[PDB]
This record gives structure tokens, C-alpha cells and sequence, in this order.
């Protein structure tokens, strides 16, 4: 997909027979999820936004369908704006930024 | 040591 | 470009003779660039997200070049960890996300 910037880049992930609309984030290092139950032992992780540090749970090993392309990967969850695809998922679908 | 980036 | 994700997408920007460097940020909003002094009249405003919101000083069209692409634009003062080209001039170098 040719994705423009007028309009934040926002498509649907389908997330293990749940489906959510995330946030194509490239200046995200991961891929943090807004308050959820996935299945699996998580361990606790403190991250930073611009506003400062966050503590979230984290899950390993975790596939994703980013607008019917496959990623499988760390996805925390936590309290966000939203839902960011970060790189982390991001480059396994192999999405470039080109200008 | 993981940052993430605005509304 | 075709700027790849593997490492942050950090580039080089020219603001009044400040050559620097950015992180293209399609998850960014508005271009949030440290403490730089620029010419001129502003007004504060807030911004946040992962962490929470932080006060920002917002300069009115302010011309930037984006690697040797001109843009001018709305441009956030403030005290960020990473200077941040978010989707405002973004969009006016013709950036796209391909997948």
C-alpha cells in the first residue's frame, strides 16, 4: 500500500480474533498496544514518549495481521493514545518510508 | 531504554 | 529516499543555518524540534502522548528543508528527547509508507 500523511496513517490489525484500528508509527521502536488480555506470561517494562516513562506488560512471540500482512513479535501493552505499529513489527512486513 | 514517539 | 526501518529513520534538516538531525515521524502530529531560539512570535500550547503532555512553544511558518527538500511550516519548540519531523511538513516532501 501507498500510504500518504494528510490524514494520520490508521489501518485495522487483526490481533487474535480481535480487531483494532493502529497507528503506523515509525518513530516507535515497538509496538504498544492500549490495555489488553493476550494470552501468555508477560514480565513487566518501563518505556518513554515524549511525556516521560511508562511501566508496561510485555509479550513475546505474538502474530499480528497488519492490514493482511503477518508480523510476529514483542507487543506490550499499556496506557497509550492509541495503538502504534512500531518498528518492531513494522520492518517484518517490510514497510519503507520513501519522498 | 525503548522510546516511542505525538497527539 | 526510500529510508528503511531496521534503525530509526534519522535524517538532516536545515533550520536558519542550524543543519540537525531528525527522526521522520509518521506518528507525529505536529515537528517538535528541542531548544532552539527562533525569530519571532509564538504562542504555547500541549502536546503528549506515551508519558503525558509537556508545554511547547509554537512558531508560525517557519521554512526548514527536510534533505534537500524545502518546507515551511508550523514548527513546536519544547523540551523533546529527539527532534521530530511529524506528518505537518511531512506531507509536503511527498513522503509515503509502502508495504
Amino acid at each position: 500500500p501507498q500510504i500518504t500523511l494528510w490524514q494520520r496513517p490508521l489501518v485495522t490489525i487483526r490481533i487474535g480474533g480481535q480487531l483494532k484500528e493502529a497507528l503506523l508509527d515509525t518513530g516507535a521502536d515497538d509496538t504498544v498496544l492500549e490495555e489488553m488480555n493476550l494470552p501468555g506470561k508477560w514480565k513487566p517494562k518501563m518505556i518513554g514518549g515524549i511525556g516521560g516513562f511508562i511501566k508496561v506488560r510485555q509479550y513475546d512471540q505474538i502474530p499480528v495481521e497488519i492490514a493482511g500482512h503477518k508480523a510476529i513479535g514483542t507487543v506490550l501493552v499499556g496506557p497509550t493514545p492509541v495503538n502504534i505499529i512500531g518498528r518492531n513489527l513494522l520492518t517484518q512486513i517490510g514497510a519503507t518510508l520513501n519522498f | 531504554v525503548s522510546q516511542n514517539x505525538i497527539v
